[PDB]
């Protein structure tokens, strides 16, 4: 059919960097048909470029596109930490029920390690009735992204029971939060004492644990 | 100033119909053409059709049959009829305006908040909000952290506000994850200063339209 091919689906360039992304179709787009658009999560997407090199108003100068036919290229010339989103490249073919858009590239922030702040949540009273609790770790404010959150009941490290969530790089800052959550039936969690949540992670020296006795 | 805003989003039985409305506040439009554009949850954008100033449509070959789409110039008004819906279809859907002056092309300025639309044959479920309550010991320290665990909902999406609306730094709202159950589940959460605590009330506001679920819970240190 159409094919259209955006590269890379993923880039990390650190702020003042220059980033670039291309988009090539098979079938030549129509005469310039080519528009980039700029996506922040849960946003709605915004038109950056359009007619391939036209940049729409209130669009900063280091946008900038280029290309013909086949293959086009957005440039961002110098990385702003309000930059990370997902650009998308749209194309018509003279059918107008061809219009395709790439697959997107994801755009985010390379900066320096940031440690993150641990907190730890022991069930509530309310959710105990339900019969079952539910541990929540806080990782705040961090970067990389990569981090490593262990559960250890009374020492016994758990596995396969707990899921973790993860925040949108942070537009201001570049940095992230997780949340890793232990949850257990009723029983089993007034079968044990000490719950700990322990973190492994680049800005820590020493892994850090969180923890608190059930009960006391 | 100028906005387009989306409804009719929901959940449907697949097989079912519904449809999504696009009014937009601040320009006339009965002049621009409007397109429906739609992105499954973590994937792309995929385009669906368009509609001319003149009740002229044009739809994705994939399209044409299940989607039409329709307008209301004396309502400033456009309409997206979708029938026999797939799990497929579950996705937000967009409204957006192709720049003034082009067609065929696929240059769009103006979009609206989107609004989704999950094709499942599950039945909604309503959250439990439970608080997570700061520690203890969360004098001194480097600030404390507090927030809710809203669990066990379905379809998404659930949105939560920190004293309605007062808080907004150093608030954090995860993303939904699934659980074993099939439901989602999720967590809000929010750093303040210690000394804030006993002295400054902090409340967390649930609301899930889906199942008409709307709560305000308090959280508290002990």
């Amino acid at each position: 059919d159409i094919q259209m091919t955006q590269s890379p689906s993923s880039v990390s360039a650190s702020v003042g960097d220059r980033v670039t992304i291309t988009c090539q179709s098979s079938p030549s787009v129509w005469s310039n048909f080519l528009s980039w658009y700029q996506q922040k999560p849960g946003k709605a997407p915004k038109l950056l470029i359009y007619e391939a090199s036209k940049l729409t108003s209130g669009v900063p100068s280091r946008f900038s596109g280029s290309g013909s036919g086949t293959d086009f290229t957005l440039t961002i010339s110098s990385l702003q930490p309000e930059d990370f989103a997902t650009y998308y490249c749209g194309g018509g073919y003279s059918s107008i029920s061809d219009t395709t858009f790439g697959g997107g590239t994801k755009v985010e922030i390379k900066r320096t390690v940031a440690a993150p702040s641990v907190f730890i949540f022991p069930p509530s009273d309310e959710q105990l009735k339900s019969g079952t609790a539910s541990v929540v770790c806080l990782l705040n404010n961090f970067y990389p992204r990569e981090a490593k959150v262990q559960w250890k009941v009374d020492n016994a490290l758990q596995s396969g029971n707990s899921q973790e969530s993860v925040t949108e790089q942070d537009s201001k800052d570049s940095t992230y939060s997780l949340s890793s959550t232990l949850t257990l039936s009723k029983a089993d969690y007034e079968k044990h004492k000490v719950y700990a949540c322990e973190v492994t992670h680049q800005g820590l020296s020493s892994p850090v644990t969180k923890s608190f006795n059930r009960g006391e | 100033e100028v906005q387009l805003l989306e409804s009719g989003g929901g959940l449907v039985q697949p097989g079912g119909s519904l449809r999504l409305s696009c009014a937009v506040s601040g320009i006339d439009l009965s002049n621009y053409a409007i397109n429906w554009v739609r992105q499954a949850p973590g994937k792309g954008l995929e385009w669906i059709g368009i509609i001319w100033a003149s009740g002229t449509t044009f739809y994705a070959t994939w399209a044409k049959g299940r989607f039409t789409i329709s307008r209301d110039n004396s309502k400033n008004t456009v309409y997206l009829q979708m029938n026999s819906l797939r799990a497929e279809d579950t996705a937000v859907y967009y409204c957006a305006r192709t720049v003034p002056g082009y067609s065929t092309a696929p240059y769009f300025d103006l979009w609206g908040q989107g609004t989704l639309v999950t094709v499942s044959s599950a039945s909604t479920k309503g959250p439990s909000v439970f608080p997570l309550a700061p520690s203890s010991k969360s004098t001194s320290g480097g600030t404390a952290a507090l927030g809710c665990l809203v669990k066990d909902y379905f379809p998404e999406p659930v949105t939560v506000s920190w004293n309605s609306g007062a808080l907004t730094s150093g608030v954090h709202t995860f993303p939904a994850v699934l659980q074993s159950s099939g439901l989602y589940s999720l967590s809000s959460v929010v750093t303040v200063p210690s000394s804030s605590l006993g002295t400054q009330t902090y409340i967390c506001n649930v609301n899930h339209k889906p199942s008409n679920t709307k709560v305000d819970k308090k959280v508290e240190p002990k």
